[PDB]
C-alpha cells in the first residue's frame, strides 16, 4: 500500500515534469519564436 | 499581355501509366489576333505534344529553345529527376499543373516568337488537336548520336574563336551548375526520404495522447496535450 | 545575341520568381506565424 | 531509436543548406539575394 500510494504521487509528480516539459516546451517556444520573428519583423517590413 | 489559365477537365481514359488528360485552358490576350476575345480550350495530354514537339523541331532548326510541357513518350519517362510515369495519373497531377504553367509562362516569355498564327489558333480552338501526335519515329535519333560522336571529336578547333569569348562563362557556369544541381537534387531526394516519415511522426505524436490516455487521464494536463496537437498539426 | 539576353532577362525574371517565392515564405510565415501565436497568446497567459 | 536515425542526418541536410549559400556563391553575386539568403541561414540555424 506504501509503494503503490508512492507509485500514485510518484507517477502523479513525473507525470507533472514531463508534462511541464511539454508546457515548457510551449513557454521557450512561445518567448524564443516571439523573439526571433519580432526580430525578423524589421527586415521582413524592410528587404531581408 | 494576358494570362489567366484554369486548369480543369480531368477527363481520365487510362490510370497508371501516362495518363491522358484533356484538360481546360482559360485562354486570354484578347489583341485582335485572338479572334473571339473570350474563349477557353480544352486540351488532350495525347494530341498536342506531339504537334507542339513538331513545331519545337521547327523553331529548333531555324534556332531557339523550346519551353519544356509535361513531359512524356521517352521524354517524360527516361531521367527527368527519376521516372515513374506511372504516379502521373492521380498524384503528380499537381506537378503537371506546376510544370505546364512554368511552360505556358514560358510561352508568354518570347514575345518577339509570341506572333505565330498556327500555335494561337490551335490553342485558341478545342478541336482535338490531330491526335497522331503520340508518335515512336526515332530514326533520326541514331543520325544525330552518331552526329554527336563526330561533334565530340571535331568541336576543339572551332571552340579557339571568338565562340570563347562567349563559352568561357557557360562553361564555367555549367561546371558550377551541375556541380550545385549534383548536390541540391541529391538533398531533394533525401527531403523526399525523410519529410514523408517526419510527417508519420507528427501523426504518431498526435497518437501519443491515446498512449497518454492509456495512462493517468487530468485534464489540465489533456487541455495542454490536446493544444499542443494543433500546435504540432499547424507547424506539420 | 537575342536568346542568351533572353537568358538575363529570364534568369532575372525566374530568380525573381523564386526570391519572391522565399519573401513570400517570409511573408506567410510572418502573418501565419503571428496570427496562431497570437491565438496561443490567451492561453499562454491562461493554463493551456 | 528512428529519431535518433534521422534527426542526425537533419541537421546535417541544415549544414547543407547552409553549404548551398557557397554553391549560391558558385553562380551570380547579388547583393539583395546574398543579403536574404544569408539571413536565412541563422533562421534555418535558429530552427534546428
Amino acid at each position: 500500500r506504501k509503494e503503490v500510494t508512492r507509485f500514485e504521487k510518484e507517477k502523479s509528480k513525473d507525470f507533472k515534469n514531463h508534462v511541464m516539459k511539454y508546457l515548457e516546451t510551449l513557454l521557450h517556444s512561445q518567448q524564443q519564436l516571439a523573439k526571433y520573428w519580432e526580430a525578423f519583423l524589421p527586415e521582413a517590413k524592410a528587404i531581408s | 499581355f494576358d494570362l489567366t489559365v484554369g486548369i480543369t477537365d480531368p477527363e481520365k481514359i487510362g490510370d497508371g501509366m501516362n495518363a491522358y488528360v484533356a484538360y481546360k485552358v482559360t485562354t486570354q490576350t484578347s489583341l485582335p489576333m485572338f479572334r473571339s476575345r473570350q474563349f477557353a480550350v480544352k486540351r488532350r495530354f495525347s494530341d498536342f505534344l506531339g504537334l507542339y514537339e513538331k513545331l519545337s523541331e521547327k523553331h529548333s532548326q531555324n534556332g531557339f529553345i523550346v519551353p519544356p510541357p509535361p513531359e512524356k513518350s521517352l521524354i517524360g519517362m527516361t531521367k527527368v529527376k527519376v521516372g515513374k510515369e506511372d504516379s502521373s495519373s492521380a498524384e503528380f497531377l499537381e506537378k503537371r499543373r506546376a510544370a505546364l504553367e512554368r511552360y505556358l509562362q514560358r510561352i508568354v516569355n518570347h514575345p518577339t516568337m509570341l506572333q505565330d498564327p498556327d500555335v494561337r489558333e490551335f490553342l485558341e480552338k478545342e478541336e482535338l488537336p490531330r491526335a497522331v501526335g503520340t508518335q515512336a519515329l526515332s530514326g533520326a535519333g541514331l543520325l544525330k548520336m552518331f552526329n554527336k560522336a563526330t561533334d565530340a571529336v571535331s568541336k576543339m578547333t572551332i571552340k579557339m574563336n571568338e565562340s570563347d569569348i562567349w563559352f568561357e562563362e557557360k562553361l564555367q557556369e555549367v561546371e558550377c551548375e551541375e556541380q550545385r544541381l549534383r548536390k541540391l537534387h541529391a538533398v531533394v531526394e533525401t527531403l523526399v526520404n525523410h519529410r514523408k516519415e517526419l510527417a508519420l511522426n507528427t501523426a504518431l505524436f498526435a497518437k501519443s495522447l491515446a498512449m497518454l490516455g492509456s495512462s493517468e487521464d487530468n485534464t489540465a494536463l489533456s487541455r495542454a496535450l490536446s493544444q499542443l496537437a494543433e500546435v504540432e498539426e499547424k507547424i506539420e
